[PDB]
């Protein structure tokens, strides 16, 4: 499987639910954001497809106040800007 | 629980 490099930002976010690499797979890099999401409690407990990151800086680094687990396209597309080129 | 039902289906599209 393929390895990709996360930006220094992104980096620090994966560290802090246990990561101890520099290097991950595509299904490493979904494993660590979801553990984040689901320990920091950021999905809406009624609605469980909605995320609210407005004070949160996983909000920062996707450059929205909330995004849906539904559009599979766009959280791909906001994974990739925070890796390195 | 529901979140993590919508997250696995991600994990598909890797
Ligand atoms: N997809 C390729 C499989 C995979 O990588 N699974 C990730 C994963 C596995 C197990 C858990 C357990 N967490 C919970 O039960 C908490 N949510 C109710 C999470 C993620």
């Amino acid at each position: 499987e393929t390895l990709v490099r996360p930006k220094p930002e992104l980096l620090k976010l994966l560290k802090s639910v246990g990561a101890q690499k520099d290097t991950y797979t595509m299904k490493e890099v979904l494993f660590y954001l979801g553990q984040y999401i689901m320990t920091k409690r950021l999905y809406d407990e009624k609605q469980q497809h909605i995320v609210y990151c407005s004070n949160d800086l996983l909000g920062d680094l996707f450059g929205v106040p909330s995004f849906s687990v539904k559009e599979h396209r766009k959280i791909y597309t906001m994974i990739y800007r925070n890796l390195v080129v | 629980l529901t979140f993590e039902q919508y997250w696995a289906q991600l994990e598909s599209a890797a």
